[PDB]
């Protein structure tokens, strides 16, 4: 995916042939069976790319927290979709619009999304907290 | 009904530890003054973005004596100070155990003994992760006592590197007004500080107007022409009768010995200034001062064989530079403790400073560290399935 | 929270300050929509921070582990308070004590807390196991 | 564990001992309670390791993630285990076969093992919808 990220498919493959990506990355690194004087700064500026990488990384991978799904790499939401939002089936939704010209499809519902599953994810700590209101 | 657990994470809880911190301090990395050289060799150039997210109605007990952060400011600074300056020939003391012959004998250290250069560097103080440094916008805390609207920060403010006793120069000043560090009313050493919430002139020049540098088989004569002030002064007494209410303020007694706890000593061309008790030491309260009415005068003069304020043993400096010096100053307070006991009646009188632990605890009663205890109990009614 | 981490809240603020800047950090981060010679060792220093914090981060958010709730920024635990332990109500608890001058009062059930947080959780492998006994 | 990772355990000791030795490295590090011109490159190098520690340490820490238990220290699967691969009991298991002499004694199933783990992760998936496909 042209860096350390972005690793769970290649662009212009539609969405299907990413999602797929996933799983055979993790399988792929699974077993894992000249320098000048001022090289310096080069490592150095190659440095931080790594650990932002890291960071942002976890920084929303962190935020998947609120999420539900944080640390990992896979969602499944709870939420009740708006045909409104896109109106397809995974068949060509899978197999075409090459991600990049998917989501522009959906540019706007960028944050209502998260507001659907955050508010999902309070209202299963309402439901637990319901359940536990007796035993 | 009945009450169940909760525990949860982040939640900013910061209870106490007093670890390790970082610098943050701007040398400029090219000029020779040892100030910038440490500053850079072991400090680091400074974190644009503090971010003190004022507190709440926070009941904290910025106890101003339990803040090892302190101890390690001071162990920074005596880190800083000796590859800072370089004593010809020290001369310090020693004795390994042998009950009472004890072995002091005395262990002299040959050295090499240039100048460089001297001006303080504003450094903070910047809690490593998990870890915050509370401030302080209130200093008053009788010595002890929190802020409302003060609260972390990510470095902290400027705590400059200068020493000096009783009075400071180049340093910091104080923000509010004066007020007052101590306990106990019935022994009374407690050393008591005061924050003074104006600046003050000091100024020591001497271009050459001393050739003769002997007087027998003067240079090393300086003559502080200052100021002249006085009404800090009244401030000074004033707070303290607020404190010593019924009693009139003198000074009345500089004992002296050691000459640095008594005269203002203070750091420049690496050396210090020391005279007697005779200036500024004297006036009596009852509701006047007692002392009279450019640069005028006062005699602060160098010496070269000095005391170190970090380990107990003596230290040998160089013949000074031939002349035209200056430095100036903005006393951000004083050092203070009542000449007390119990011979006296009703006139008081206060008395003078060399430990640093509080020399730079005018700058750090707000910084408390703590780490983060961001895992947190609470109770709720919440129980699993049988 | 004075730092990379901390994260949650601000201090003074209260519990449930804190406690709800917890979604809007999520919420805030979540849409993304001279330099000297020796500058080296500065932005190295600056380096260790940013992993340490990684690391720390992890190295209990990790061990919020054997806590059940590891990665995520919110537990609910499973066990019986102990009144004996704070005696207070959400309503002052979380509007009081900011949170600093609130741990303080139970600076003792820092490990007893732990104690019967895994313990509940050894709890649950137990009844897993009671339960699968038959099917 | 001789490196910032392997940190459940020390060589030698077998299976039970490291694996308690997790939760104490846990209990351990969870209170908290001449310099030369060139350093700069042993500095420098030192960086790396420690960023590719955590890396790796997410990279399948992270893809714990389709094995169902990323992020933490401890799994437990859900798969039948074939006496064809070590036909042993947790008695002479974890007091015997000083872990390094023990995997090669299943040296092959390294990877049929994540075969059947992913396999019951997918198991789950498909019972969930099997349960939802009424309410
Ligand atoms: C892209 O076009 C090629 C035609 O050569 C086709 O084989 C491939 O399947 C297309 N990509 C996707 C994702 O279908
Ligand atoms: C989304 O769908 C739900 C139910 O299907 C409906 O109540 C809601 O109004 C919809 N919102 C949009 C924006 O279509
Ligand atoms: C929207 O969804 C409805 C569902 O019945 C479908 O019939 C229709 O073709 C869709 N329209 C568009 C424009 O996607
Ligand atoms: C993708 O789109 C092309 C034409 O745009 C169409 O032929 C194809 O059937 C679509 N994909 C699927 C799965 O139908
Ligand atoms: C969807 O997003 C586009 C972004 O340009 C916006 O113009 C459009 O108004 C959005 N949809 C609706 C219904 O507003
Ligand atoms: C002693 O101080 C009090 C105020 O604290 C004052 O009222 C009183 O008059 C003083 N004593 C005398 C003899 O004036
Ligand atoms: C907490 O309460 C339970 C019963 O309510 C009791 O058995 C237990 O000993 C208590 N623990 C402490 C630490 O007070
Ligand atoms: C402790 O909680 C009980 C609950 O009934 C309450 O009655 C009591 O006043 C509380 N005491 C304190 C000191 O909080
Ligand atoms: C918090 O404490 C203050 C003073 O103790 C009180 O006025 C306020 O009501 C308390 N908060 C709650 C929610 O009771
Ligand atoms: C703390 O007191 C301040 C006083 O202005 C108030 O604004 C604030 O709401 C109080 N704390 C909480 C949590 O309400
Ligand atoms: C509660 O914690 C404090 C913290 O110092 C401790 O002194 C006290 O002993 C603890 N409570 C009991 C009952 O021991
Ligand atoms: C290894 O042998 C030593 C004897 O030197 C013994 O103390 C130790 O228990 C053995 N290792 C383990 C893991 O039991
Ligand atoms: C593993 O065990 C299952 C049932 O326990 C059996 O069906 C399968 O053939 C076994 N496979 C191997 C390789 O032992
Ligand atoms: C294999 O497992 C069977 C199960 O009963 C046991 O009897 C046998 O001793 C085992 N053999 C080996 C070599 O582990
Ligand atoms: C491990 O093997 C040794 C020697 O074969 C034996 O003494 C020991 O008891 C074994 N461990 C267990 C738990 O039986
Ligand atoms: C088990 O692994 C070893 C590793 O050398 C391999 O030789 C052997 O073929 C594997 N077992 C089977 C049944 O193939």
């Amino acid at each position: 995916g042209a860096v350390f990220l972005g690793f769970l498919g290649v662009a212009g493959s539609t969405m299907g042939a990413a999602s797929m990506t996933l799983t055979v990355q993790a399988r792929q690194l699974l077993s894992g069976i000249q320098h000048l004087l001022q090289l310096t700064v080069w490592g150095i500026k190659q440095l931080q790319t790594r650990v932002l990488a890291i960071e942002r990384y976890l920084k929303d991978q962190q935020l998947l927290g609120i999420w539900g799904c944080s640390g990992k790499l896979i969602c499944c939401t709870a939420v009740p979709w708006n045909s409104s939002w896109s109106n397809k089936s995974q068949k060509e939704i899978w197999d075409n619009m090459t991600w990049m010209q998917w989501d522009k499809e959906i540019s706007n519902y960028t944050n209502t999304i998260y507001k659907l599953l955050e508010d999902s994810q309070n209202q299963q700590e309402s439901n637990e907290k319901d359940l536990l209101a007796l035993d | 009904g009945n009450l169940w657990v909760t525990v949860y994470y982040g939640v900013p809880v910061w209870k106490e530890a007093t670890t390790t911190l970082f610098c943050a301090s701007d040398a400029k990395a090219y000029d020779t003054e040892v100030h910038n050289v440490w500053a850079t060799h072991a400090c680091v150039p400074t974190d644009p973005s503090p971010q003190e997210l004022v507190l709440e109605n926070v009941t904290e007990n910025f106890n101003m004596w339990k803040n090892e952060m302190v101890n390690q400011m001071h162990e920074d600074v005596i880190s800083l100070w000796d590859q800072s300056l370089k004593p010809c020939v020290k001369l310090t003391p020693l004795c390994v155990t042998l009950e009472c012959l004890i072995n002091c004998n005395t262990s002299a250290i040959t050295q090499a003994c240039p100048k460089v250069s001297f001006e303080p560097i504003p450094i903070h103080y910047c809690t490593p992760a998990g870890y915050a440094i509370l401030k302080c916008n209130d200093k008053t805390f009788n010595g002890t006592g929190p802020c409302h609207n003060v609260s972390t920060v990510q470095c902290t403010h400027g705590i400059k590197p200068v020493v000096s006793t009783q009075l400071l120069l180049n340093g910091s000043l104080a923000e509010g007004e004066i007020i007052i560090r101590s306990e106990n009313l019935t022994n009374n050493v407690k050393t008591i500080l005061v924050h003074l919430n104006q600046s003050v002139e000091i100024v020591c020049t001497r271009p050459n107007n001393n050739t003769r540098k002997s007087i027998r088989i003067d240079i090393r004569q300086a003559h502080c022409n200052i100021s002249k002030w006085h009404e800090t002064l009244k401030r000074v007494s004033e707070k303290l009768a607020e404190h010593f209410p019924n009693k009139t303020i003198n000074f009345t007694s500089s004992s002296g010995g050691d000459l640095e706890i008594t005269t203002h000593s203070f750091t420049c061309r690496g050396e210090f200034f020391y005279c007697n008790t005779s200036g500024l030491f004297n006036s009596t309260y009852m509701p006047n001062g007692t002392y009279l009415h450019s640069s005028i005068t006062i005699p602060c003069r160098i010496k070269q064989i000095i005391n170190m304020w970090q380990e107990v043993g003596r230290a040998m400096y160089a013949p000074p530079i031939e002349g035209n010096i200056t430095c100036k100053s903005n006393i951000t307070g004083l050092l203070l403790v009542r000449d007390g006991g119990t011979e006296s009646n009703n006139t008081e009188t206060n008395n003078g400073g060399g430990d640093m632990r509080d020399n730079w605890r005018s700058e750090l009663y707000k910084y408390k560290v703590v780490e983060i205890k961001p895992l947190g109990v609470a109770p709720t009614a919440c129980k699993r399935r049988v």
